[PDB]
């Protein structure tokens, strides 16, 4: 038991000596509502362009394959419906364990802009008790919360020379602390922050450029959206990507984003800001002064409109 | 050492046949409550084409979907275990000799002792079974065993 003790030790370490895989058992889940092309997507982050689209916990795999070490993980895939009788499912989802293995979307829909932020703070709640059921210890949900509040305050938005190797949001001047953003912090900025990496996703932002014009809105339509939902994603601390399903607006930037957030690795593009269904909210970057800049551009609108008036829902 | 398919994909057949056995009865058709009218032959969705709102009238709750869910994620846990039984033996693909040998030195014993674990070890793994099933769900390794 001498050698075979020593020869499980061997094998313990000999393992460790081997190249470096990403580690498997992540989840993904799918937050938001139906008929926003989640399936749709989700498939061609996947790798594919619809898939067999059932309803409930439809279920996929990311083929997360390393162009570095050259191995190939996959990462799961819940697609939660928008229906909250079948929300349910969500204990073969997420665990505790695989709570840090998990990168958080929301779906909004852009095709429906106006059911978007009773969605967020629904599906949120729901995300809520969820994860008050699920029952972390908090001295380790505590953990979390306070190292996400380190990474938060570690970003910085890429620059051109940051669209190729990693972008050194840890120590640059090594053994220090310094700030990177710094954040003014409201009640709008992470009150209740869950210490994981949280994401929402615009989707079909084409079919804003429907209500650009079959409902003709102007730039101070999307900063009133866009504010409230930059209160209330740094409420939670997270990123927000604007994106068109059918005509596949930059597939890449969303699976770099992808393998940044779960394993660590370099999302390559600045934050966009410059076309209005495509502006790039990080996490870590925006904050309730940059929410105020919007309010510069505010010249013919105050924010304390309704959500569904302003942003004109037409009764069906 | 390597599972082709893995068991993402695994999941994702159970989840398939899921797909197909619940479109026995989401993908039959729904009846418009009248016909030969003008204005439902205009745009429907798959909830005002096909009963598929028969998921959502499940009667006793949804707890069978649950149970079934919950036999897929026993039946991924139970293949995923067994093959994490052979994935943990990449160690010998993984070897170098000199973290066994400089280990184990010049005392001849534990060389004697080791000639003696991989004569037990390789008497373990040249044993009968090629193909492994639980259920329906089959693992094939016997080339690897090999």
């Amino acid at each position: 038991e001498e050698g075979q003790s020593l020869w499980s030790s061997i094998l313990s370490e000999v393992s460790t000596r081997a190249r470096s895989k990403l580690p498997s058992g992540k989840n993904i889940l799918v937050f938001g509502e139906d008929g926003s092309g989640k399936t749709t997507l989700m498939t061609k982050l996947q790798g594919a362009e619809h898939g067999k689209k059932g309803r409930g916990l439809e279920y996929l795999y990311l083929s997360v394959h390393d162009e570095d070490r050259d191995d190939h993980t996959r990462c799961n895939v819940w697609i939660l419906d928008g229906d909250l009788y079948h929300k349910g499912l969500l204990k073969f989802a997420v665990s505790a364990e695989s709570l840090p293995e998990t990168l958080v979307i929301f779906v909004a829909d852009m095709s429906r802009p106006w059911t978007v932020m009773e969605s967020l703070q629904k599906w949120a709640s729901v995300l809520r008790e969820h994860i008050d059921k699920m029952k972390i210890p908090p001295e380790k949900m505590r953990e979390l919360e306070r190292k996400f509040v380190k990474d938060f305050q570690d970003y910085m938005e890429p620059e051109e020379g940051c669209q190729g190797s990693p972008q050194r949001r840890g120590p640059l001047t090594s053994g220090s602390d310094e700030e990177n953003v710094a954040l003014p912090l409201g009640d709008n900025v992470l009150t209740h922050n869950l210490g994981i990496p949280v994401l929402v996703v615009c989707t079909k932002c084409d079919a804003v450029s429907v209500l650009e014009k079959e409902h003709d809105y102007r730039d101070e339509h999307l900063d009133f959206i866009q504010s409230h939902l930059r209160r209330f994603c740094l409420q939670y601390g997270a990123a927000l990507i604007y994106t068109s399903v059918k005509e596949e607006k930059n597939l890449d930037l969303l699976y770099k984003y992808i393998v940044h957030k779960t394993y660590g690795f370099h999302f390559t593009t600045p934050a966009l800001v410059v076309e209005k269904d495509a502006v790039f909210i990080p996490a870590g970057w925006d904050n309730e002064k940059k929410i105020a800049i919007l309010h510069e551009n505010f010249t013919t609108v105050k924010p304390e409109d309704a959500y569904e008036d302003f942003i004109v829902k037409p009764p069906v | 050492i390597y599972l082709n398919p893995p068991i993402e994909e695994c999941r994702y057949k159970l989840y398939q046949e899921m797909f197909a056995w619940k479109m026995v009865v989401l993908s039959l058709p729904r009846i418009q409550s009248q016909r030969y009218q003008v204005g439902v032959h205009y745009e429907l969705t798959e909830e005002e084409k096909f009963y598929r709102n028969a998921l959502t009238r499940m009667p006793d709750g949804p707890v069978a979907l649950e149970e079934s869910y919950s036999a897929v994620m026993g039946i991924v846990s139970e293949v995923e275990q067994y093959v994490k039984v052979w994935l943990q033996y990449q160690c010998l693909w993984d070897m170098q000799a000199e973290n066994i040998y400089n280990r184990l030195g010049e005392d001849l014993n534990k060389w004697q002792a080791l000639l003696v674990q991989i004569r037990k070890a390789r008497g373990t793994f040249d044993n009968a079974e090629t193909k492994k099933e639980f259920g329906p769900v089959v693992i094939d390794y016997g080339k690897v065993q090999s």
